[PDB]
């Protein structure tokens, strides 16, 4: 467990607060970003390489059949493994735009070549829904089951805007947690299907989801609704026995108070959870290992590493998994005359 | 409010009643809307200024109703958004800025285009065909190459959030083309079409003489920056 | 039309008024009741047909632009 300042050495104001690494074939790539695409990289993504402290990112270039994507704020971010057919893909979905707008489209995000000098070419196809599609909506969560043997796709969660009725000039920026039912999403064809659930009494947002062997584990789960921070911990066992996907719940003693983590794999099912925030004003500190077996989750605290006073200061921090035990946190920086880099950057470290 | 005419009640077209005798003036413009915001992060204009871009399409269709001059009366709405800068006009609508290729708003010309061909052009831009290719872009049915995805488009790359009457802004117009004679009588005073290639020295030795020349004969000190009345 | 700070006519008020007065200036609370006709959100209308996705009332004065954004912190702020 250890934390190091790292300083972005240059281009470091396309970071936002929201975003997202998908660490996929070696080099982890930066997705989302501040602004439009400049012409700088008229794709959108970056290779981020961290080497004696210095952030360097890199512009990827997109295939020729390839559709192109605009920049996702929150979405789903989904690890589809490495199997037939052309593995091994992530799905991303669905975000909000750089312009704010809440983006219901599935994209499927692949690796195709390299080099020729180290290069690596992406390659983004668009996957239709028929439906029964979830409405646009962020914050939620996507995750791949493998049951018997067929591979499937579940969707839950998430906060969206009013409905397009009550939408009000005046309840514009207001977002309400969309009802709670789980969308059953095959990745081909593009048939969705919606369930819904009794102990599922609302929906949540910001609870990071967990799957294995085509169960799913749901920890946190910040309810705007009632403003809770429920530390059930929620369970899922799904089935896919053709034609219907019969699914079922159960409803755990203990989870956690932990909205908006930063969950590293690190083992083959061991986690850290780093965390965002146990509260609304005090934000979480304490690192926790999760485990998942057949059995069920197994939960450990882990000595935190020592915060710098800036660090542990932060009114907000945010940040992300470079995974394999390792994380990498950005924080809100104040200084007069602005910086501007807002953003400072500490590389977390498992053992 | 720029013009205010009459349609009722048929056969003819607008009569106008009203016409604004000095629409340049401050004293007719009327703020909605102010925020503690830079102009650069889209994420912050666009969530706020949403609700308006609604009110204005919303309001499109309908008809007033109003208490004006004793009477219920109806009225009905034309909108010409053209008070905005290139930066933030060129911004709002997906396209690229601003030493971009496609330096037209309005046309499709690049640079070397716009150098060649001076004068024999015609209008294009708009709104909803500027829509339609950022699809052209977002879903790539034709599995192009990025360079030839950007030629398809002709520089259609971020969604237009906003429609902007395709104007030209007549004030910064005058600004260009004034820190361009500017810049070519410093490049006169000294020899730039016998020596091609000068440095910075003489660039700030060309424009001191200048600048003396300036204050000597029409009295007039340099400026950090060409404002309006400097230019006429 | 000239900035003058409420405090500096209430002065001027006293001062135009104590000399030589026959008052002429008016007192700042039937200034700040006689402005209401002025600003929006005051006159009635309608529009037909009804506008799309916008309240009712015609009595809005000025509203706060966030437009009731989820100030919950683990959000964009
Ligand atoms: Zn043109």
């Amino acid at each position: 467990m250890s934390l190091q300042p790292l300083t972005a050495v240059n281009c470091g104001s396309l970071v936002q607060p929201g975003f997202s690494l998908l660490d996929l074939e070696g080099d982890v790539y930066l997705f989302g970003q501040k602004g439009w695409p400049k012409r700088s990289c008229p794709t959108g993504i970056f290779g981020v390489r961290i080497k004696k402290g210095e952030l360097k990112l890199r512009a990827i270039s997109f295939s020729n059949n390839s559709s192109y994507l605009p920049p996702l704020r929150c979405p789903a971010i989904a690890h589809f493994e490495a199997q037939d057919g052309k593995p091994e893909c992530y799905l991303i979905h669905g975000g909000r735009t750089p312009n704010n707008e809440l983006s219901s489209s599935l994209y499927m995000l692949s690796v195709d070549s390299r080099g020729c000098n180290r290069k690596v070419t992406l390659r983004c196809e668009e996957k239709e829904l028929v439906g029964d599609v979830p409405s646009a909506r962020y914050g939620h969560t996507l995750s791949v089951i493998n049951s018997r043997g067929k591979t499937a796709c579940v969707l839950f969660g998430g906060r969206s805007y009013m409905p397009p009725t009550e939408r009000t000039t005046q309840n514009w920026n207001s977002v309400v947690d969309c009802p709670p039912q789980v969308y059953l999403i095959d990745l081909e064809f593009g048939c969705c299907t919606a369930h819904t659930l009794p102990e599922l009494t609302d929906g949540q947002s910001f609870h990071v989801a967990l799957a294995r062997q085509d169960c799913v584990y749901f920890l946190g789960g910040h309810i705007l609704s009632s403003d809770c921070r429920p530390s059930r911990l929620i369970r899922l066992h799904v089935e896919l026995l053709l034609g219907s996907p019969v699914l079922t719940c159960t409803i755990l003693h203990e989870g956690l108070t932990i909205t908006s983590a930063i969950a590293s794999p690190i083992g083959y099912h061991e986690y850290i959870i780093f965390g965002g925030y146990q509260s609304e004003t005090q934000k979480r500190m304490e690192c926790t290992y999760v485990g998942l077996d057949d059995v069920g989750v197994h939960m450990e605290s882990r000595e935190p590493p020592q915060w710098t006073s800036e660090i542990s200061h932060s009114r907000t921090w945010f940040g992300g998994s470079l995974g394999k035990g390792t994380a990498l946190v950005a924080i809100p920086s104040e200084g007069n005359p602005t910086p501007p880099e807002a953003y400072h950057f500490y590389q977390v470290s498992f053992q | 409010i720029m013009s205010i005419s009459i349609r009722l009640e048929g056969e003819d077209d607008g009569i106008t009643i009203f016409q604004e005798q000095k629409p340049n003036s401050e004293l007719s413009c009327r703020p909605l809307c102010l925020m503690f915001v830079d102009e650069s992060d889209h994420e912050t204009l666009t969530a706020i200024l949403g609700p308006v871009v609604a009110e204005r399409k919303a309001m499109m269709e309908s008809r007033l109703i109003i208490s004006v001059g004793g009477l219920l009366r109806s009225f009905r709405f034309f909108f010409r958004g053209t008070g905005y800068d290139e930066k933030m006009v060129r911004e709002m609508e997906g396209l690229e800025a601003s030493g971009s290729t496609y330096i037209c708003t309005l046309c499709d010309s690049t640079r070397a285009e716009a150098s060649q061909n001076m004068v024999l052009h015609s209008i294009t831009r708009s709104h909803d065909e500027n829509l339609e290719r950022y699809e052209i872009w977002r879903k790539n049915p034709f599995s192009e190459s990025a360079d030839e995805l950007r030629d398809r488009v002709k520089g259609v790359s971020a969604k237009p959030f906003m429609e902007t009457q395709p104007t030209l802004d007549a004030l910064h117009c005058d600004i260009g083309n004034a820190t361009e004679f500017y810049k070519i009588f410093q490049d006169e005073i000294g020899e730039v079409y016998q020596k091609p290639n000068p440095s910075r020295e003489e660039r700030r030795r060309w424009r001191s003489t200048l600048d003396k020349q300036l204050r000597k004969k029409m009295k007039l000190k340099p400026v950090m920056r060409m404002n309006g009345n400097y230019a006429r | 039309n000239t900035f003058l700070s409420c405090s500096q006519y209430h002065k001027m008020y006293r001062t135009v008024k104590a000399t030589s007065g026959r008052q002429i200036f008016q007192p700042l609370h039937t200034l700040r009741n006689a402005e209401k006709e002025l600003l929006p959100g005051f006159h009635q209308f309608e529009w037909q047909p009804a506008l799309k996705n916008v309240s009712t009332s015609w009595d809005v004065g000025i509203i706060d632009g966030l437009s009731g954004w989820t100030v919950s912190v683990d959000d964009v702020p």
